[PDB]
């Protein structure tokens, strides 16, 4: 009847005007990753069209898709967050 | 304003998310922290509450999914999930409505109900307690 609560996958979104440095930026800085991963994970985003960042509890992601989102809000970006259930 | 005892607890589990170096504070930390707080207990011993397969459970899951900061730099402190930060201003807002001037852990308790996507409160639930449980006996005691 009852279930733990699910995991969430982290997204992120490729735009035309926020500069790829900028996301590549976001994944170090806010995922952890070194150059050789971050970079590539972006060529993800951009040629994908989208990228999962990492997957954790909704309680997290719910965390780490504001704070990017923030960075990005401030840093003056479109880059989008987002997050889905996994 | 929160009573000195769950300020107490409040600041003794964040001080242990440094100790293990914890990105984040979850409600999970929380309630946690919280098996140990008078008020809090109390009121979950009343409803017959496994004191220990709580905490185990916890523990536990707090592991598992908590990201851990990178040894390399300490220009990062832990920072409390948005469920937190909810958790507490539902606790600290409903005390203000009944004008005590003091916010309770049993307060906090049943507002970690309310982050019904929380593990916190998923387990709660497991453990056959309920708000209204919570809620009455804080209440009444029954």
């Amino acid at each position: 009847a009852l279930k733990p609560p699910s995991m969430y996958k982290v997204i992120l979104v490729n735009d035309d005007y926020t500069p790829m440095e900028f996301v590549i930026d976001v994944l170090q800085k806010f995922f952890s990753y070194d150059v050789e991963r971050a970079t590539q994970l972006m060529l993800a985003v951009h040629y994908q069209g989208k990228a999962i960042c990492g997957v954790f509890t909704a309680e997290v992601a719910e965390t780490k898709v504001a704070m990017v989102n923030k960075y990005a809000r401030e840093n003056e970006h479109p880059l989008l967050c987002t997050l889905e259930k996994a | 304003m929160l009573n000195q005892e769950l300020e107490l607890s409040l600041n003794m589990a964040f001080a242990r998310a440094r100790e293990h170096r914890h990105e984040f504070m979850t409600v999970e930390h929380l309630l946690l922290a919280l098996l140990s707080n008078p008020s809090a207990r109390e009121a979950l011993e009343a409803c017959s509450v496994d004191l220990v397969a709580l905490r185990q459970e916890l523990e536990a899951f707090i592991e598992q999914t908590t990201p851990v900061l990178p040894a390399s730099e300490e220009e990062r402190d832990t920072q409390p999930t948005l469920s937190f930060q909810r958790v507490l201003q539902r606790a600290v807002f409903h005390v203000q409505s009944s004008g005590r001037n003091e916010v309770t852990g049993a307060n906090v308790l049943v507002a970690i109900f309310s982050e019904q996507e929380s593990q916190a409160a998923y387990l709660l639930r497991k453990h056959e307690v309920s708000r209204l449980d919570v809620v009455n006996f804080i209440s009444h005691g029954t």
